[PDB]
Formats: structure tokens, sequence, C-alpha cells
């Protein structure tokens, strides 16, 4: 859809890398966070956005 | 003694009269069920309208 | 710690309704109006997805 | 035909130059009512149900519109007349053809009873034009109504509470809606609007707009019945003894239980509700009453009269808006089929985002502009607008 019109996106992109913070990661996975790109996507969504 | 029907009373309310919930325009149907009721409460059994 | 179920007194919690004063900040819940902090947070967590 | 011919005879008598007019304008109001009832049938859509209240909404709806209205014409009662029409019966409809179906039984009907060439367009827009800001409910701009509603709009966001909002011609056909149907004498609403539709928020701003006491029932899995008769009990007392006008919205969040459903299938359907006040406290309402009557400068007799005048009360004072999500759920069903519900409620169907609207709420959302670069390509291959900016890509992207 980003291609269809014209926009441009990183072609080489991945959520986590983008939002989160080595410490957020670090800190997360502290906390008792199980290690997978999921939960740390999810972990990210729960905290990371609030309204 | 005689048998006759369909003789109903002539309504005429004036206009802010019109917008009481509490109205009732009277049909034939009106009076015939209106009468119903009546002489099925006059002998004591009961009613259910569905 | 129950999701499953659900009461709407939290309806106005979890939509974003506040009566804004100079200070305070408050929430109506069923008959009561209780301040809310700021430094509160809220999770709402379930067990079964069924 | 005969019952409402009584009714059209009653309300004409603000119009005596159309008094002739007095039949055709039943017969079409009946003819209507039957042929909508025979071509929108419960198998289509479980809301589509007519009753001779459809028939009573109908007059009654041409009874205010005519008092509080301009001097008429006979197209300005006859046009007047498929407003009421189009409100009372088609709303309710979803899609499309359905609608357009009951635009040409309109033309139909207007044609087989009341020959008048000086007509317009009949569709739905090009008619119901509701004055409001105008205060005598007339005809009206359209240029003139989206920006009274705009800028009333505006400063009810500010004022009132703040939950950042959109504007839409959606929105406005749906206000106008809302508005005219609390106008109206003995009238409810309920808004089926699928959710996040903005259709509680809406009636909130028509509640502030009309300065209506909003009033919507607090509730949990411990709520009694006790709890929501209070709630009823104590509306109902403001909307007699003080005279307050309130507008009760009832979401499908608030029901725990069917016990809602019910106490207001009567406080609905009739003006009243007899088991409310009882005991003592029935004396107590009583006394108030009296009061409050002779204080008007009537003092009535009986009882009963000033209890006919309470409920008189209740029934214009006090109008409720239902709001449901999906009708096709058992929980949401339960409240639709119950006809007191369906019947004395005007159903007004709004849906999911109209895919045009969802344009106009995103890019007034993207108002703010740290949009940057170019378009490399102005587009060139391939509905939100004709596409130039990147803007314009982003909401269609979206
Ligand atoms: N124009 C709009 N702009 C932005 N958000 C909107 C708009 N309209 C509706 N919303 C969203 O939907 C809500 C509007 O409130 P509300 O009217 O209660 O929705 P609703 O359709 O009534 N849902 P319901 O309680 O089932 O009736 C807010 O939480 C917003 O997130």
């Amino acid at each position: 859809l980003l291609g269809k019109f014209a926009v441009k996106y990183d072609v080489n992109y991945r959520f986590i890398d983008y939002l989160v913070t080595l410490d957020e990661k670090m800190k997360w996975l502290e906390c008792g966070l199980d290690k997978n790109d999921y939960f740390l996507e999810n972990m990210s969504i729960v905290m990371n956005s609030q309204d | 003694f005689s048998s006759f029907c369909s003789e109903i009373p002539s309504v005429s309310l004036e206009a802010h009269e019109v917008m009481r919930p509490d109205i009732v325009i009277p049909t034939i149907d009106t009076i015939k069920h209106e009468k119903i009721f009546y002489d099925l409460l006059n002998s004591k059994r009961g009613i259910i309208l569905c | 710690q129950d999701g499953e179920f659900f009461d709407p007194i939290i309806s106005r919690l979890i939509s974003r309704e506040f009566n804004h004063a100079g200070n305070r900040v408050t929430v109506e819940i069923g008959d009561h109006e209780v301040d809310v902090s700021g430094d509160f947070k809220l999770f709402i967590h379930s067990c079964d997805p069924s | 035909s005969q019952i409402y011919e009584i009714y059209y005879k009653a309300i004409f008598k603000l119009v005596p130059e159309f008094r002739s007019y007095t039949e055709p304008f039943a017969r079409a109001s009946v003819h209507l009512y039957n042929e909508c009832k025979a071509r929108y049938s419960t198998g289509l859509q479980s809301h589509y149900l007519f009753s001779p209240r459809e028939l009573t909404r109908l007059v009654r709806g041409v009874y205010t519109a005519i008092n509080t209205g301009p001097r008429q014409t006979l197209r300005s009662l006859i046009r007047l007349w498929a407003y009421e029409a189009w409100r009372i019966f088609a709303d309710r409809l979803v899609g499309v053809k359905e609608k357009n179906s009951f635009e040409q039984l309109l033309y139909e009907t207007v044609d087989k009873y009341l020959p008048n060439q000086d007509l317009g367009n009949i569709s739905s827009t090009s008619l119901l034009f509701s004055g409001l800001l105008s205060l005598d409910f007339k005809e009206v701009n359209k240029t003139d109504l989206v920006n009274f509603i705009e800028e009333r709009f505006k400063t009810f966001c500010d004022e009132e509470l703040e939950v950042p909002m959109v504007i839409h011609e959606s929105m406005v056909d749906h206000i106008l809606r809302i508005d005219r149907a609390l106008k109206q004498v003995q009238g409810h609403m309920m808004l089926i609007g699928a959710s996040r539709t903005g259709k509680t928020i809406l009636t909130r701003f028509v509640a502030w707009l009309n300065g209506l006491k909003i009033v919507q029932p607090k509730i949990h899995r411990h709520s009694n019945l006790s709890d929501f008769d209070m709630i009823l009990k104590k509306a109902i007392s403001d909307c007699s003894l003080k005279e307050s006008r309130t507008c009760l919205i009832i979401d499908e969040s608030n029901i725990l239980e069917t016990a809602f459903l019910e106490r207001m299938n009567t406080l609905l359907a009739n003006a009243d509700i007899p088991d409310l006040f009882q005991g003592e406290e029935y004396d107590k309402l009583l006394n108030n009453l009296r009061n409050k009557t002779r204080s008007l400068g009537l003092l009535l007799d009986t009882e009963q009269e000033l209890y006919d005048w309470f409920v008189g009360e209740i029934a214009k004072n006090l109008h409720v808006v239902f709001t449901i999500c999906d009708p096709t759920n058992n929980k949401s069903s339960a409240m639709i089929s119950s006809p007191a519900l369906f019947n004395r409620c005007i159903i007004n169907w709004m849906g999911d985002w109209d895919t045009k609207t969802m344009s106009q709420v995103a890019n007034n959302m993207v108002d703010v502009i740290p949009m940057e670069f170019t378009d490399f390509i102005v587009p060139e291959v391939n509905f939100t607008e004709p596409i130039q900016t990147i803007r314009d890509a982003v909401v269609n992207i979206l």
C-alpha cells in the first residue's frame, strides 16, 4: 500500500528496533518478560502507547 | 327491544389536546372491545390481552 | 484481574471522560464523583480467549 | 384512515385554508404506512416494524412543525409531510436501494393523493432543511447550517468535555435528525450507529444546543432495580415539577440486565410509570404538583387532573435516547425486537464510517503540517480525494 501510492518506507524495517530502547528492552526482560520478538512487540504496544 | 350496531360518538378535540398521550379516537372496534372488557369484568372472570 | 467480566462503572474511566476543576480532576463512578491522580495507571487483564 | 382523518382535522385548525385536504393527507399517511409495512419486512432487518404509532408520530410531528412553522402554502404542507414521512419511516432503513425505494413510494403517494406540480426534488435531501438555528423551523440555506453547526461544535468541543472531535457532512445530517427528534412532543430516539461512530457524543451535542438536562444512568454488575427506579424517579420529578426538559441517554454498555428494558417499555409507550411513585411517596408528589400547578396560574380541582397534567409534562419534557451498536447479538437484540422500544423509538441508522467521511476525519487530523519533501510521482497509476499531496496519499493508504 505504501508502494502503490507513492510514499517511501524503510525496506529493511523491524518494529522492535524502531520503537524500543536497549534499556527498555533490557528493563522489560528483567521484569520477567519472555524472550520472543512477539512478546517484545507486545510489551512495546502496551507500554509505549497509552492514550 | 331491537338489534342495531356500529353507532359511535363524534369527538372533536382542540389542536393542543392532540398531544395528550391518554386519548382515544373511538372506532367501531374501540367500542366493541371496551364492551367485551366490561362484560368479562362483570363476570368476575379475568382478562389477558395479547 | 478478570477482564472476562467487566462492569460499566469503569466505563467513564475507559473512555477518557473527566470533569476538570481548578486543581482537582473528577470522574463519576457509580453514584460518587472521585478525584483522579494522574500518577494513576490501569491495566485490564484476562486469561481465557473464550 | 378514519382515525387519522380526525387527527389531521384537529391539527389543520392552524391552516384553515387547506382544511379541504384533511382526508387525502390521512389517506396518503395510511397508504405510506401500509406500503412501508409491506415493502420492508422483518425478513430483511429485525427493526423494520410498523405500527399505528408511526401514523401517530407522523401526525404529531406535522402538528408541531406547522404550529411552530412559517406561513404555509400547499407545497409547504406536503413537503413538511414528506419530511416527517422520511424521518418517521425511512430513517431506520439500511443501505441505499431501500431509501431509494422509499423515495419512489413517496413520489407515488403524493401523485396518487395530492397532485401539485409546485413540488421540487422530494428526495431525503432537498427537503429536510429543518430550521433550528433559524428561530421558527422553516427550510434553510444549508451553507448557514454547516457554519452554525461548526461554530457551535467548536464551542461545544471547548466548553464542554474535551474529547478531540472532527466534522463531516455525515455528522450534520444526523445532527438535524437528533434535534428534530428531541423537539417532537412525545418522542425518543435510538441511534443504531455501530460503535465509535460518535452517536452518544452527538446526542450530547444537541442536548447542549437546546439546553436539555443530560442524564446517563450510572450502574454496574451489582446494580439493582431499586437503583434504576430512583434514577427514573428523580428524572421524572425534575421533568415535571421544575420543568427541566431532560434528555436521558442510555448506552448498551449501561445494561447489565434486562430490568432496564422493561420499566421504560412503559415510560416510552405510555407517558407515565404507575408503580414508580407509590405509598406515601405518591402523596408527597401530589402535594408538590398542586403547588407547581397553582404557581402556573391553574387551580386543578380533582387529583386525576393534577396527575393528567403531570403525565402530559413527562410526555413533552422527557426524551430518551438509546445508542446501540450491533443489533445482531442477543444482548442488543433483546433491546431490539422489544416493541415499546422500536415503536416509540425513532430508529436512526448510522453505521461504520462512510469511507468518505473516513477521509474527512483523516484529513482534519493531519491538518497540522509536519509533511516534507516532494511527491516524486504525482500519483500516476490506478476515493479519499483527487490525490495531489503526500497528505492525500497517507489518508488513502490508511
Ligand atoms: N469525529 C470524531 N473524531 C474523533 N474521534 C471520534 C469521532 N467520533 C467518534 N470518535 C471516537 O468515538 C468516541 C466518540 O464517543 P461516542 O459517541 O460515545 O462513541 P459511540 O459511537 O457513541 N459508541 P457508543 O457508546 O456504543 O454509542 C470517542 O471515544 C472517539 O475515540
